[PDB]
DNA sequence: ATATATATATATATATATATATATATATAT
DNA sequence: ATATATATATATATATATATATATATATAT
């Protein structure tokens, strides 16, 4: 079988990036540049497009990886600029379908550095349309503009064959992404999402994550309900015996 | 005995899962998933998924196709098993 | 009831042991630093095998412990675990939590990561006794194992026609030397896994695609300029 | 002596009010929740300090009352310091039906676990279908839209009763529930073998049941 | 995947324990015969006719028959439940003995079925593991293993139900007693039940409602409404990606040095980094010197070790050019 | 056991009424002499008693007491509407210095209604009544009725003391300062209050 | 007891002049790895300076304590960051031991090529040294 | 520099501040069987050649423990290196570390 | 039909109590 | 005159309980 592949990753209106699409590689994509170039920001954009849960997203420095610094800030707000931001992943499925998943991010006004994320998915988009253009409107002399979710929905619905969906919850987002072969596991529960994020976060910082190596049992072996039902039966028997004894 | 295409497909899926089920028991928590999958495949939405699943399960139970047992601990608080007539109807084709 | 619990636990433990041990042969001698391979060591724990035997055969002898109104079922199991096998010396954790742990079958298997460091045989892989690059390689091996396990476990729910996408990251890939990076590339190519790596230098000039990012201050804001890099010219 | 609890409060009342279960139990009771045998911890706590808690709640002009079936609850008086409210007529109908199902042996196979569909079927079996629908909507004549509306109203009343402790949803299922002995209160007008019009007057006098 | 198969098909429309014992005996005999035939061994045709035709069909059919007997027992369970429910409607207080009796016979039948199942489950499992052991006598016996893996679960599965059913029934039983102890104890004459029924039927002739405590909810201050940042961001769109190429000068230099150095390994000549570096650096301009030295060392240290490094005698910093460049390395002797 | 002074506070005959009003969210200010004195005397223990309910007994800088529910509150919580908060901030503004010459501590529903119409933005008014409305008679009548309803709701909280009669004319208490904004050095209270409301 | 310590009366923060913005509080999560490493090394050199100034009154007037610091996985820094680090340390007369897996090749100072091997069935690190370049 | 066994914890660079995970401090395995030495050589402002150091030894036993004994040498001639004091150049191929 | 309020569960960080192992000074057997 | 055992202090890190924030389901009301 032909495994699906991430064709590209698009950042619109991030810190430094106004609208940039990196064409990922079948095997390996490398990002280079001096300190402060913006590589970790690119990976942050990718991870946010993948797991948009705001309970999980925490972009600590590669130093103090997992060490509580008392910062109180997850580090996501500072990577975005004012206005509407996008982060989309284009994926060619095993079925040769080009699906553009993504999120719309946007800073919340106020002292607290809080962000708002709204996922969305696009199916059937023609292979000739680039996500960089689809998310921007050419206003002025080669001076394109970023357009919000409502304008994007209007623009897409006016096209033929494209199906645009916006998700009221992350669970539906992950369910759709799993149905289209973009995630290995079905993240039905919050714990499943936490484990997925633990895996990608461990890869990001590289090497033996303490959280993973401390729960390799929870990560490798599957849960079994027969044992739990047997334990419940034994618990009920013990309860009845205790009742009679008392 | 009245099995429309959707009911027949749900019954066949139940039989297949029972064949591949470890200890030969079916809680309704899996019956609802199976009905969801068959209804999705048949591409018809007369009512909600839950109401259709419940109506079909009850119809088969009263039509002598499934047997229900009340067990609170079981997922869905019920355990369903194919009845001999249901076994015969399912294996006639399988 | 106790006999049935013990029997089901033993059956599940054996099944998982066989699955993991069969899976172990899916690795092909990664060469990271002095680490020449990575392996999973799954073994039923004796400190829990004794408990399973007691539950299966001698439930009635310890009834002084189970039917005490003070101890809950989880606390009763923890106290029974303490009673027999008294050399384990568990720590400050309460009986309730160490019992709730005992109610899970996975805790009955010791499940460790072994590395074939140099020529000392297979040793338990502990971060305190591994180089940084060696630990990175071992960790990435474990992560790809986890991803493979997840994909296999979902082969039933998914359709027969979809194979999920595979992708992983590596920030600060400059901590690996050329040999380790080449090993990572070949291991990923074998597993059909995509990698996105970052390093201040073009650490992989002859494989995959490469971009170079340059941040320029510009009229009181910041703009990033991206240029591709090619292997030869 | 001074600095001594007996000066202000009985020792047992102070112990009850200092118990870990007291605050949640008190909030639930004031919210209108009935306590049955199922809530083993709360029921036992109420049993142990029934008189102390009764005298405590008397300070609010509300009676902590234990029905003969063994379930505790609160009945506010006309001078209650805690507000009072009356169940809807549909709530009374559904509670009577739930009590019937509790006493009905035909449903023994269910083992106490019931679905809203069965409750609605029993309701329509024992009640007047269209004339019961009349309350759901004044202009109903058997229209299936009003039928679904009545089903939704029954579901909402079932949720409300769950809030009152008359019914428990199953630890994982909100579409199935188990009845509790508290429902017996819905039959308090018929537990005594007398004229209905006299028992109703007795109840309304006692504060048990206002009219509509 | 079967959903599409069904869609395109277009189709639509004995509880006695003596039996169970006799099927179990037949199964044990046939399984032992097949196991012994497999253990003895034979050619591919013998393996087939002894372990695939006789075993497969017979064991499948009779395990299905045993499962069917269990299903019939389940049907009887349902019918006895219904009979108890109907009986309690007609006699109320006088059916208690009848219901308790029916529960007694059903419980005894379930226990006897479990006993008969466990009377042969262990030996059948042993014979099946024996067939597993004997299966490996040929490479084409793959299918046999499947049965030796399938007929396991079924058997165990069967036994599982034999207990599970009781686990269910012993539950239902209790509830029934509870009902008699709770539903009918306080309604011995049932009058409360009929009177409640008539009240339900004639409720709205005297509509009354109960009273419940309805304490107020603690009103709270609403958190400030959250307003996002809108600025209508605009900016220049990126041009087409340019490209740059990596210089392989160092590769050429490394290959040159490797070729120049392989002679030392070939001849096992003692290599001295000082003299070699001093000689070789003369061929390059000063700014490049460092980039040569490093590379040269990288090539030299792969060739054997230096035995003097175990002597405890530090080496000197030999100068390898003018301008003040130095190197510290013992002679490389052990290739 | 129980703290002795806590038992004394619980036993006091004032405790039932005050407890009901606190659990109802009412704010106890300096006006309620007996209740305020009771809370002053027994705060050190009532704070613990109401912390047992996962609620905090807070004495505001102005002085009035109230109960703040945590996320884990055991007392059924509820949230005021948006119109409720707008009216609260309006009343906080009307707790003015010019107020002394304007209404002498007694306001009328007309003052609040006119202030709300003139001061608030039209979009928020429509969001209160309904979006599709536009300057109509029925919408304005419904808005006035909802204003009266929220005024009654505030009365329940002790923010506004109705003058006793069916007619809507009341006085504003200091506890209304809960809706107010923080005060900085030299800031005009009117300007900061209006900036918050805007 | 905290009040009795004058240091507790002082608020201390680390600030960085980042890009086109002004001085911001130095937050680990709001910086890159190289920027964080540089800021940390700056704070460390300040701490060393502070300790020497504190202890100078209790030492011989002609004693200057030796100064040394490490940097493991120095490959996380680009060429410009490493150059800045070397300039800063040379200015302050501080010694540096940096560990780089061959990725960086600082031309000034002493360099030690290490290569692990097996000799006589024992692990052995062949070490060669260079210095004086530049 | 700091021969204290309470503080010395040579964890991996990754997991620089993470909890122990294990109980070993990472120092025992870096040593070999016998007598190990770790010596710094220093030239003061007064121009005294002071050789500070520690003697390390794997404490034989059940666990992985180490014994550290600090020492200081003053007045050494500049013509004798630290590797010459601590190793006897026996006639064999390899020298001998002396306690 | 959908905005909104409410209850529940989980992840994450803070703060405190406590057991473990090591370092240092003194006591007492060798 | 010595080295081992004791008592003291300290840092380490282990675990629990708390409180916060976010996601979710879903039940109401216009
Ligand atoms: N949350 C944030 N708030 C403000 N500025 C940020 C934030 N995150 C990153 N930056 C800035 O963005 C620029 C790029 O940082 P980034 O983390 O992407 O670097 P990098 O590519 O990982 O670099 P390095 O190789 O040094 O790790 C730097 O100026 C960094 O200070
Ligand atoms: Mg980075
Ligand atoms: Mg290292």
């Amino acid at each position: 079988i032909e495994r699906g592949k991430f064709r590209s990753l698009t950042l619109v209106n991030w810190n430094g990036f106004f609208a940039r699409t990196f064409d990922l590689d079948e095997l390996v994509t490398t990002l280079s540049g001096g300190n402060g170039a913006g590589k970790s920001t690119t990976m942050a954009a990718f991870v946010t497009a993948l797991i948009p849960d705001l309970t999980l997203l925490h972009f600590r420095n590669t130093t103090e990886a997992g060490a509580t610094s008392g910062s109180r800030d997850k580090g996501l707000h500072g990577k975005l600029r004012a206005g509407v931001c996008y982060s989309t992943l284009d994926v060619i499925n095993s079925r040769h379908q080009r699906v553009v998943v993504g999120v719309r991010l946007q800073q919340v006004a106020g002292r607290d550095r809080k962000v708002d994320i709204k996922p969305f998915m696009i199916q059937g988009l023609p292979t000739a349309i680039q996500p960089t253009q689809l998310l921007t409107e050419n206003v002025g002399e080669r001076q394109a503009r970023v357009l919000p979710l409502n304008e994007l929905k209007d623009r897409l619905d006016e096209m033929e064959g494209v199906q645009f969906k916006q998700f009221n919850s992350i669970t539906d987002y992950h369910a759709q992404m799993f149905d289209l072969g973009v995630i290995p596991k079905r993240l039905r529960s919050a714990s499943d999402r936490s484990k997925f994020y633990r895996l990608i976060e461990a890869s990001l910082y590289g090497g033996i994550s303490s959280a993973i190596t401390r729960s390799l049992r929870d990560y490798l072996l599957p849960e079994n309900s027969g044992v739990r039902k047997a334990f419940q039966d034994m618990e009920a028997a013990l309860r009845e015996n205790r009742i009679t004894l008392e | 005995i009245s099995l429309p295409v959707e009911r027949l497909a749900f019954l066949m899926a139940i039989a297949v899962l029972n064949s591949e089920r470890l200890d030969g028991e079916m809680s309704e928590g899996e019956l609802i998933d199976a009905f969801r999958e068959v209804c999705k495949g048949f591409e018809q939405t007369a009512e909600s998924v839950a109401v259709r699943a419940n109506n079909a399960i009850n119809d088969m139970v009263r039509q002598k196709l499934l047997n229900r047992f009340t067990s609170e601990l079981a997922d869905g608080n019920a355990i369903y098993r194919l009845t001999p007539l249901g076994i015969s109807i399912s294996d006639y084709y399988i | 009831s106790s006999k049935s619990v013990a029997n089901i636990i033993r059956k599940t433990i054996q099944r998982e042991q066989n699955r993991i041990r069969m899976l172990n042969q899916g690795l092909q001698a990664v060469s990271f630093g002095q680490v020449r391979g990575v392996r999973l060591n799954v073994n039923v724990r004796e400190s829990h095998a004794i408990l399973l035997d007691v539950l299966s055969e001698q439930q009635e002898q310890h009834q002084d412990l189970f039917n005490s109104q003070r101890l809950t079922f989880s606390e009763a199991m923890a106290k029974l675990y303490q009673r027999l096998n008294p050399q384990v010396d568990m720590g400050q954790r309460l009986p309730q939590t160490i019992g709730e742990e005992l109610l899970d079958y996975r805790n009955y298997l010791e499940l460790d990561v072994e590395v074939n460091r140099g020529s000392d045989g297979w040793l338990k892989a502990e971060s305190g006794a591994l180089s940084t690059g060696e630990a990175i390689g071992t960790g990435m091996s474990i992560l790809v194992m986890v991803v493979q396990s997840w994909e296999e476990e979902s082969r039933r729910l998914r359709g027969k026609d979809i194979s999920p996408c595979r992708l992983l990251f590596l920030d600060q890939a400059a901590r690996l030397d050329a040999k380790s990076i080449a090993t990572l590339f070949e291991l990923c190519e074998r597993l059909q896994m995509q990698l996105i790596i970052a390093a201040p230098e073009n650490i992989s000039p002859e494989k995959g695609t490469t971009y170079k990012l340059v941040r320029k201050v510009f009229k009181n804001h910041e703009h990033v300029h991206v240029v591709g890099l090619r292997g030869f010219g | 002596s001074s600095t001594h609890i007996e000066q202000f409060m009985p020792v047992k009342l102070a112990q009850a009010l200092a118990n870990s279960l007291f605050p949640e139990l008190d909030s639930q009771l004031r919210a209108g929740r009935h306590i049955g045998i199922d809530d083993l911890d709360n029921h036992a706590f109420l049993m142990d300090f029934q008189e102390q808690l009764e005298e405590f709640y008397a300070r609010y002009n509300v009676e902590l009352i234990r029905a003969p079936e063994g379930f505790f609850y609160l009945r506010p008086r006309s001078t209650t310091l805690i507000p009072r409210s009356v169940l809807s007529e549909l709530d009374m109908m559904v509670g009577k039906i739930l009590c019937y199902l509790y006493l009905s042996p035909e449903r023994l196979a269910n083992q106490g676990i019931f679905t809203s569909q069965e409750l609605y079927e029993e309701l329509i079996s024992l009640a007047d279908e269209g004339k019961l629908m009349k309350f759901v909507n004044q202009r109903s004549s058997g229209s299936d839209l009003d039928k679904q509306k009545l089903q939704e109203k029954v579901r909402t009343t079932l949720n409300r009763l769950r809030r009152l402790g008359m019914v428990y949803f199953l630890p994982n299922n909100n579409n199935k529930f188990t009845i509790t002995e508290a429902v017996f209160r819905f039959g308090a007008d018929v537990r005594s073998g007398d004229d209905p019009r006299e028992i109703q007057l007795r109840m309304i006098r006692d504060g048990e049941a206002m009219p509509v | 995947e079967l959903v599409s198969w069904a869609r395109k098909n277009d189709f639509s429309i004995e509880f006695s324990t003596l039996r169970l014992s006799m099927q179990l005996s037949i199964v044990a005999n046939e399984l032992h015969r097949a196991a012994e035939a497999a253990e003895e061994g034979g050619d591919e045709f013998h393996w087939h006719r002894n372990v695939f035709a006789p075993l497969k069909y017979s064991v499948a059919e009779i395990f299905d028959s045993i499962d069917m007997s269990q299903r019939l027992m389940d049907e009887q369970q349902n019918f006895v439940k219904e009979d108890i429910a109907a009986l309690l409607n007609q006699d109320w207080q006088a059916a208690i003995a009848n219901c308790e009796q029916l529960l007694s016979e059903t419980s005894g039948t379930l226990r006897e079925l479990q006993d008969t199942l466990e009377a042969a489950g262990d030996k059948l499992q042993a014979n099946l593991l024996r067939i597993q052991d004997a299966n490996m006598g040929s490479g084409g016996s793959e299918l046999v293993d499947k049965l030796v893996f399938d007929l396991q679960s079924k058997l165990d599965r069967i036994i599982s139900w034999g207990q599970q059913a009781i686990d269910l029934w012993i539950g239902y039983d209790r509830h029934v007693h509870k009902f008699i102890r709770t539903a009918i104890d306080m309604d011995k004459n049932r009058i409360f039940s009929q009177r409640l029924r008539q009240s339900v039927q004639h409720y709205f002739d005297n509509p009354w409602t109960l009273t419940v405590a309805n304490a107020e909810r603690l009103l709270d201050m609403r958190d400030e409404e959250l307003a996002l940042r809108n600025e209508e961001v605009t900016g220049e769109l990126p041009l087409e990606l340019e490209y740059e190429e990596f210089s392989e000068i160092n590769d050429q230099l490394a290959a040159m040095i490797e070729k120049a150095l392989l002679v030392y390994q070939q001849e096992q000549r003692p290599l001295d980094l000082g003299a070699v570096l001093r000689d070789y650096l003369a061929q390059h301009p000063l700014p490049r010197h460092f980039d040569v030295a490093r590379i040269l060392v990288d090539q030299a240290v792969r060739l054997g070790v230096a035995e003097a490094d175990f002597s405890g005698l530090p080496a000197e910093w030999l100068a390898i050019n003018d301008y003040g460049a130095k190197v510290q390395a013992h002679v490389i002797d052990t290739y």
